[PDB]
């Protein structure tokens, strides 16, 4: 659920070197393929194989 | 389910006598060709999600009036019945390879399938196009060992020739 | 209005300032469809031809074209009313009649005056003078945002194909006006420009036909609260 | 173009007959609650362009084939298409929702739609689905119950008239499919 | 068994056996050889004798058929025929059974589906008896039915399951109840044997009954009849109904609940072991705290009739008394 | 059981929705029919004993087998039978007329009566012409214009109608 | 296998006289309403793929465990006999509608088929709800209210038929269940 | 060849009687029915070339990757079989229409088709597309007789119910 309500990092406030962005695939053509299934955009990002178990039920 | 030992063991079943050498030799065929069978089901298992991912992405990279309007799928979830249906097929091929005859291949995944791709206005040579582009993407002698890449070229031709 | 068509695909409009000979030839082919006009015909329009080398009064050049027996001959005595009318729309807007009551207005200005008031009366439309003016050719508009979906549906079905000729054809606007069924998703189709995907809806299939919206069919909806559906009928 | 009162009007032709008093009542309940009327155009009006701009995208991150290429919002002026004619969609409901009758939404847009998303090739899936998204964001924002603005009104019960603008949204839908 | 696993029904409602197919592909004569015909032929004695034993000794009657069936002189459909006309099926299937019973063995046999309706019966005991039997056998053979599912040189097959044949959702239950799997043949069962008609009162009035999947308990169930009133006056007592009208429908769905085995030394009272009801031995129901010798069920296979609301309280009640549950239908 | 008003929130439980608002107006309409609807049914229950005894003195008239020594309706216990289950019958029509759906009267009389009248040997459709003429009488006993207020009840009668050919249809 | 002559003349048999007056009327009021029910069967009969299509794909789609596998549609020749068995339920319900009777269809493929879908291990409740969508997508193209065909044939009342053929439609939902 | 007369025929002859008045009533009602099917079939008789123009034209309007490669309709002469196959399904249609049962179009163009489209790689929705193309438009008051209209509708159902 993790939601902040009453939240705002500014990000122009921090020093000039340390806003940093990484976008994991840097392509036109492997973000979608023609057909719906992405591991990026949209919804069909929910549908990757792996992911289904959980670490933190260690707490 | 067709296999080897099934075929023989049903085949001296309707003759009404016991397993003869004939039968033997035939099993005995099997425990020779199982280690290449094997390893094309470990590495279809190892794998098969990827091989599925190119797949479909295949599939629509040939057809795109797939998602032109109602014929084919023009939604997400028509696409995640697509990616599930090669699913199905590439477990069939993990199953028929396992068994090394085309028994479950066939039962399940082949039997009346005409009425359903008829029916449902499933194209077949879309299926077709998911097939042969990953019957090319194997490499001979660059994962599995050559006679295995033989077994699932084999089977995956099988699916192709009982499609359309 | 984006206007998805207008410059994209759709070639420039012929203004005036260009060559008068590039503005008189594409206006022959626009208020005329293709109708290949010969010898004879271009020497009995001489004087409309020496008015707009003149001035480029290219809306009185319009004018006097269908004023001329050269357009009067084909569409006003081959050709029957409901068709003339029809065409009329056509050759001088560019677009079609949007309403019933439209084209009630056209056969009444007919029908009470004549020719010449009928012709003053496309001519002198104030939409007529917004999309053209006194100095650009006719030609067909692709504006978006259009004030009926059936006036594109019409506009387009009536904007033939390349190579249009209305000289074979018969008239398909005239049960469609009066009815307000728009005309068969093919010649719309058929109309349409390079690039627009000619006609690739039609869901035909095993399942989701849905090839004729049928005005009677009963309306329903469904809508998702956390407890379940509500259903407004 | 027929309001409400053109309905009362047009039925009563058939029959040559006079309003009376059961039509005109059924009327005085129109006239009554015009100011809720008035308000909920006012709430559907005032946000209009962001119930597009959130529908439109809701509709591409449902199905992101559209975006994929071969889709018919894959270009940039697909994609202006597509947002000017869900503007004109939500505007045509709110002329249905000032009118009181779906008249106008009938003659001006909805005739001849089906047949022009079939011409030029736009998906139907798309289309309602697109509509079923402006269909809940707007009764969201009818109700007060947006959960970005919830902005300053007199209280009063208003079940009738949003379940009205439901079924004008269902009309459109209907009428795509 | 079951119908889950393998994604097959009906491997595993006891038609595992009847898949497997015989036509002769042979053309011509067969010289040298007696392989493949030899197969045929075994498949032609297990379809028409139903899996009936045949000695070595008898195989010496129908001998000349049998080695005119190896020549050009008889198609499949004519060497059944003369297995049929023979003595040996004369005296399994016609000399044991009232005429009746003999019919829906000679479809069983010969077509593989049962009879559906009263008026085959009416068809073939018609023909019986107008001209006897060896018309009788001519008449299934010599019909439309037969030369079209079968084709006169393919050895019949069990097809009354099967969807294609019209048949009826009343056949198809008949169908199970007359074909119990590979093993049992055709006296194998009882519901045959040779005095029995097998089913009558279902066949003629198309009751269709139910299935109980061969095997895996409960595989017997054998039901017992009704009579019926007043009028051809009847016993109450024996079965429960299969209709079950109003009155007690309040409290959900009617289930018949058909439980197979039921014994004294089965039924306990829900604790193990048997309960004595002297210190020494007697173990019958006291009646009225005086001894009795009437067994506590007392015909083996009582059935039933619980509404949804009641069925888990009989569902127990059953497994208190060890009984088996062939089938529940709801009713 | 389902009376119109169960029937619908059935479905609509079953699909799991709310009603929509087309339901309800249905439904208050079934309801400003209801004091007629009850009016048929108090008309119904009054005379049923004549009902019966009328329409069993046409079939025992009309076919004279079943009163005579080995006929189906001769014995004092196959009579009073015979004439309960007329009296059946007409039970469950008043109750499928009182709850406008016809459910009650199919699971509790309808559904399976056939295989009944099979097992015991009764001709089915005699039973079908007894209730043949408990509609004849039922109706003409419902259409009575005594005591009532005057207005419109064509509909109901035509609903009863639909229920007793239903009886007539399920025995044969 | 009877329609309305042969149960009329059944019945008049048991009660052992001639045909009558009563009884023809009511046969007259039916071959008077003949083309009604030709030109219903018509429909029926020429939207078959759309209705058994649409009928069990609805099927799957309000209760999606039979598509998953272990469900009775699971295997693809699963689908098929599926498929089969709504076309033959749909094709006993048209004679049905041809006969005015339901003889037919009670004495062919109603009788015995719960015990059949039990010992196959269908579930009832799939099926109930398939012939339910063909009971409602039925008399939908039986009215000329189909959502996305509407033919032409002069206009008149056929409520007496809808009911009849949604009564064979009930009476097969009721028997599966 | 199903018509009228031959079921009833070919009924009373799997009887073994004379045809008695039933069959008599029956021939009655094709003698009735026979004048509307008989305009239907003089106006497609009429103008089969335009009709099938508009068929194969809106076939591959709506459907454009036919065009393309490997895919049938790519080169002329493959689309020159596609209009005669159209062809072929209008007479065959103009046949069952004069006949009037279903009979010659079942027995020459729909009995055995589905391992021909399938195994020659022939999509059916394209079939269907174009069929549906000539079923909606159409006009019952202007071009045919009231009762023609709804057979030629029929006749064409017919069709596209035997096809997927
Ligand atoms: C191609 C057949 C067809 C044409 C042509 C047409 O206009 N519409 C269909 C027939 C049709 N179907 C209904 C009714 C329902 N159909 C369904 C099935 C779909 N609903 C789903 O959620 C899914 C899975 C995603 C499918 C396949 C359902 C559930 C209904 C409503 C059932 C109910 O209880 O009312 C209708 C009637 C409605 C209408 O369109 O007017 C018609 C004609
Ligand atoms: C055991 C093996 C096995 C299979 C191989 C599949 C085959 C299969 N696919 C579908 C069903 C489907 N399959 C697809 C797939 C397609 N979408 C397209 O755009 C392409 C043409 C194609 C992928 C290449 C779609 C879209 C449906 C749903 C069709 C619909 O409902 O319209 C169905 C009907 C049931 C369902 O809706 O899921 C079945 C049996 N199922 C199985 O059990
Ligand atoms: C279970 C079955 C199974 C297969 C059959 C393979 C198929 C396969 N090959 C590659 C991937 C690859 N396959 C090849 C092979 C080729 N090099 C060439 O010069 C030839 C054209 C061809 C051998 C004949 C190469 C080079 C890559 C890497 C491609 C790249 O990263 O550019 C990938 C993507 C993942 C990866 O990078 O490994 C996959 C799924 N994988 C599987 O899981
Ligand atoms: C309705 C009546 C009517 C007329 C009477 C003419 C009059 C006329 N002539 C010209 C135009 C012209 N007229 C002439 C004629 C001449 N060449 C010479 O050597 C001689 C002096 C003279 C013939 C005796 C020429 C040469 C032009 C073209 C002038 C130019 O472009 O330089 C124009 C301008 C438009 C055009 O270029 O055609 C007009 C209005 N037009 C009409 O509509
Ligand atoms: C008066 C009412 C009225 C309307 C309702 C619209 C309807 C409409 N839309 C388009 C045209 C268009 N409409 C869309 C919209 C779509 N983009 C998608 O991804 C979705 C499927 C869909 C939004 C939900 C697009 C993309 C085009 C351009 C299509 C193209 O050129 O390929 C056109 C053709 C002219 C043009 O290009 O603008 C028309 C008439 N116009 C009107 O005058
Ligand atoms: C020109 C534009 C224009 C508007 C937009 C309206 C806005 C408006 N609404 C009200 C007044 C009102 N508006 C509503 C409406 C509401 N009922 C509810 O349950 C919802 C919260 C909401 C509908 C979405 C109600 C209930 C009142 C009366 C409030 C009261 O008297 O308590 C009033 C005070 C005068 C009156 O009582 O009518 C005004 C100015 N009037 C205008 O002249
Ligand atoms: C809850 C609903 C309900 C019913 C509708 C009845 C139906 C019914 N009737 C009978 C039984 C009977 N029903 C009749 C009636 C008939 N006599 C004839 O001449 C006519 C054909 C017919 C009246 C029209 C007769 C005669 C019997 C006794 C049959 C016999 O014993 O021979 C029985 C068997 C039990 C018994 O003997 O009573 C049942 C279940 N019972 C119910 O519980
Ligand atoms: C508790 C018991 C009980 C009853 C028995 C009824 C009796 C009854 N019926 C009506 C009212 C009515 N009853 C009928 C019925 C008739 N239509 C005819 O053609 C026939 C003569 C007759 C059926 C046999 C009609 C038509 C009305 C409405 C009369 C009218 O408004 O003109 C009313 C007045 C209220 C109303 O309109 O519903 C009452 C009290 N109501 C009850 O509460
Ligand atoms: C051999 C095949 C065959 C058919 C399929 C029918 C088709 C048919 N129907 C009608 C005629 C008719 N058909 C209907 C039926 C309809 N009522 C409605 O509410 C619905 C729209 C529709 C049922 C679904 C009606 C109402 C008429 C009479 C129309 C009228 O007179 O206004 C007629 C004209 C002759 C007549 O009046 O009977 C014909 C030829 N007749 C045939 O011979
Ligand atoms: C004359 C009438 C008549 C019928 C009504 C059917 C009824 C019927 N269905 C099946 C058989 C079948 N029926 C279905 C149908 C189902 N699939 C599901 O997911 C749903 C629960 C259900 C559709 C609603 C299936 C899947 C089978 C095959 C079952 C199997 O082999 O596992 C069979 C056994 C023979 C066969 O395999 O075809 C029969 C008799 N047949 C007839 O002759
Ligand atoms: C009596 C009825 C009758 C028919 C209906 C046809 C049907 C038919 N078509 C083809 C054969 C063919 N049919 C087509 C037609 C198609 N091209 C496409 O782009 C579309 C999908 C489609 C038109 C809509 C093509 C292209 C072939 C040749 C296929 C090939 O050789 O690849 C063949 C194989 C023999 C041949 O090559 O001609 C047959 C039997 N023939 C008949 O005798
Ligand atoms: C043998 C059977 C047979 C048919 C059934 C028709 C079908 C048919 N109609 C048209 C053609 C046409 N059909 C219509 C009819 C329509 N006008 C409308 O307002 C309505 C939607 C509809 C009447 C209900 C129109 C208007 C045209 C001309 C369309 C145009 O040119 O725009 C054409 C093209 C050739 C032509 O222009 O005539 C054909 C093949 N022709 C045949 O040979
Ligand atoms: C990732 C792709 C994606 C989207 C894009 C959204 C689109 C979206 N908005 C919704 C619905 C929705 N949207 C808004 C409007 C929106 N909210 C505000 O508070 C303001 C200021 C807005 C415009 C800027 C409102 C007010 C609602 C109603 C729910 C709510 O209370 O917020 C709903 C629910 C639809 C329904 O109820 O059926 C969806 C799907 N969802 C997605 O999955």
């Amino acid at each position: 659920i993790a939601n902040p309500d009453v939240s705002s990092v500014d990000y122009q406030l921090m020093p000039p070197g340390s806003v940093i962005v990484q976008p994991d695939e840097v392509s036109a053509a492997k973000m979608l393929p023609v057909s719906g299934m992405s591991k990026h955009i949209g919804k069909t990002k929910r549908l990757v194989e792996g992911d289904g178990l959980s670490d933190y039920s260690r707490l | 389910m067709k296999s080897v030992i099934t075929t023989t063991i049903s085949a001296a079943d309707a003759a009404g006598r016991f397993p003869s050498s004939s039968d033997l030799e035939s099993i005995q065929g099997n425990i020779q060709r199982a280690s290449a069978r094997l390893e094309a089901a470990e590495k279809l298992s190892g794998n098969h999600e990827a091989v599925v991912k190119e797949a479909g992405d295949a599939c629509f990279a040939k057809y795109s009036y797939l998602k032109n309007s109602g014929e084919a799928g023009d939604s997400q979830e028509k696409i995640n019945k697509c990616y599930r249906d090669v699913d199905h097929y590439m477990r069939l091929i993990n199953y028929s390879l396992v068994v090394g005859g085309t028994g479950p291949l066939d039962e399940w995944g082949i039997a009346g399938s005409r009425e359903v791709y008829r029916t449902l206005n499933l194209p077949g040579s879309a299926y077709i196009a998911s097939f042969t582009f990953t019957r090319d993407r194997l490499c001979v002698p660059r994962d599995m060992s050559s006679q295995a890449g033989v077994e699932f070229v084999a089977a995956l031709d099988y699916v192709i020739n009982s499609l359309s | 209005a984006f206007s998805s068509i207008d410059r994209i695909l759709t070639a420039d409009p012929v203004a005036f300032p260009n060559g008068t000979e590039s503005v008189i030839r594409a206006t022959y082919i626009q208020v005329f469809g293709n109708a290949h006009v010969m010898d004879s015909e271009r020497e009995e329009l001489a004087t409309a031809e020496s008015n707009v080398c003149r001035t480029g009064n290219v809306r009185e050049f319009v004018r006097a074209i269908v004023l001329s027996e050269n357009y009067k001959s084909r569409f006003f005595y081959s050709v029957s009313q409901y068709r003339f009318i029809e065409l009329m729309f056509k050759h001088i807007l560019g677009r079609a009649p949007e309403s019933r009551a439209e084209y009630a207005e056209a056969m009444a200005v007919y029908n009470t005056k004549g020719y010449e008031p009928l012709v003053s009366w496309f001519v002198d439309s104030l939409e007529y003078n917004e999309n053209f003016g006194s100095w650009i050719v006719p030609y067909g508009i692709y504006q978006g945002c259009y004030s009926s979906n059936e006036l594109f549906n019409r506009s387009v079905a009536m904007r033939l194909a390349p190579g249009c000729s209305d000289k074979g054809r018969s008239a398909m606007l005239q049960y469609c006006v009066l009815s307000g069924d728009s005309p068969n998703w093919l010649s719309i189709s058929k109309a349409l420009p390079a690039g627009t995907e000619k006609g690739t809806g039609l869901c035909i299939g095993g399942h989701w036909q849905s090839s004729q919206r049928n005005k009677q069919a009963p309306v329903k909806g469904k809508s998702k609260i956390p407890g379940g559906v509500i259903v407004t009928e | 173009m027929l309001d409400a009162f053109s309905r009362v009007v047009v039925n009563s032709d058939s029959k040559a007959a006079y309003v009376g008093g059961s039509d005109l009542q059924s009327l005085k309940t129109f006239i009554s609650d015009g100011n809720k009327r008035l308000d909920a155009v006012n709430c559907i009006v005032s946000n209009a362009s962001c119930i597009v701009s959130d529908a439109i995208s809701g509709m591409i991150c449902e199905n992101p084939g559209l975006i994929a290429p071969g889709g018919n919002c894959y270009t940039n002026r697909r994609m202006a298409a597509c947002l000017r004619d869900g503007e004109i969609i939500l505007r045509y409901v709110s002329y249905a929702l000032l009118a009181g009758d779906s008249s106008v939404l009938d003659d001006r847009c909805l005739n001849g739609l089906k047949e022009t998303y079939i011409a030029l090739g736009v998906p139907t899936a798309s289309t309602s689905r697109a509509v079923s998204i402006m269909k809940a964001a707007s009764t969201a924002f009818i109700m007060n119950t947006a959960s970005g603005r919830k902005i300053e009104i007199a209280a009063g019960d208003c079940q009738a008239l949003q379940s009205e603008a439901a079924a004008y949204f269902d009309k459109v839908g209907s009428a795509v499919d | 068994l079951g119908t889950v696993l393998g994604n097959s029904s009906l491997d595993k409602l006891g038609l595992d056996k009847f898949v497997d197919r015989f036509e002769v592909n042979e053309a011509g004569r067969p010289d040298g050889f007696s392989a493949d015909y030899e197969v045929i032929i075994r498949a032609c004695y297990m379809q028409i004798f139903a899996n009936a034993y045949i000695m070595e000794s008898e195989r010496a009657e129908m001998a000349k058929a049998e080695s005119e069936f190896r020549d050009g002189r008889f198609t499949v459909k004519e060497f059944c025929r003369a297995l049929a006309k023979s003595y040996q099926y004369r005296k399994r299937f016609f000399d044991g059974r009232p005429l009746y019973g003999a019919i829906e063995l000679c479809f069983k046999h010969i077509l593989g589906r049962t009879p559906d309706g009263l008026e085959h019966y009416r068809a073939k005991s018609a023909v019986y008896d107008t001209k006897g039997y060896e018309a009788f056998i001519d008449a299934f053979f010599d019909d439309g039915e037969y030369d079209a599912f079968y084709d006169s040189y393919c050895v019949p097959f069990y097809r009354g399951h099967l969807t294609t044949s019209n048949l009826s959702m009343a056949a198809f239950t008949h169908m199970f109840q007359v074909v119990r799997g590979s093993s049992t043949s055709d006296k194998a069962n009882p519901r045959t044997m040779t005095n029995q008609i097998t089913l009558n009162q279902a066949g003629i009035q198309s009751i269709p009954l139910a299935v109980v999947a061969p095997g895996a308990d409960g595989a017997t169930f054998l039901a017992p009849d009704a009579s019926a009133g007043s009028w051809q006056t009847g016993f109450s007592g024996a079965t429960k109904a299969r209709t079950s009208h109003g009155s007690r429908q309040e409290k959900g769905k009617m289930f018949r609940i058909e439980v197979a085995n039921n014994t004294q030394y089965s039924a306990v009272g829900g604790g193990s072991g048997i309960k004595l009801q002297s210190r020494s031995g007697k173990f019958y129901k006291m009646r009225n705290m005086a001894p009795a010798k009437v067994s506590t069920f007392r015909r083996a296979n009582n059935v039933y009739l619980v509404p949804f609301d009641e069925l888990s309280a009989t569902y127990i009640k059953i497994h208190k008394n060890g009984g088996s549950i062939a089938s529940i239908t709801p009713v | 059981m389902l009376d119109a008003f169960a029937k619908v929130v059935a479905q609509a439980d079953a699909r799991g929705e709310f009603l929509s608002n087309k339901q309800l107006n249905s439904l208050e309409t079934m309801i400003g029919e209801g004091n007629k609807r009850l009016d048929i049914v108090n008309k119904i229950n009054s005379n049923a004993s004549t009902i019966v005894t009328n329409s069993a003195r046409a079939l025992f008239a009309e076919q004279p087998q079943l009163i005579q020594p080995g006929g189906n309706a001769y014995t004092s216990r196959r009579m009073a039978a015979c004439l309960r289950d007329m009296e059946i019958v007409l039970r469950y029509v008043s109750y499928a007329m009182t709850a406008g759906d016809s459910s009650v009267l199919d699971d509790r009389c309808l559904n399976g009566l056939r295989e009944t009248y099979q097992a015991l040997g009764t001709p089915g459709t005699s039973v079908a012409v007894a209730i043949q003429k408990m509609k004849e009488a039922s109706i003409a006993l419902a259409n009575d214009l005594n005591g009532v207020p005057l207005g419109d009840c064509s509909s109901l009668n035509s609903e009863l109608a639909v229920y007793f050919d239903r009886a007539a249809a399920a025995v044969v």
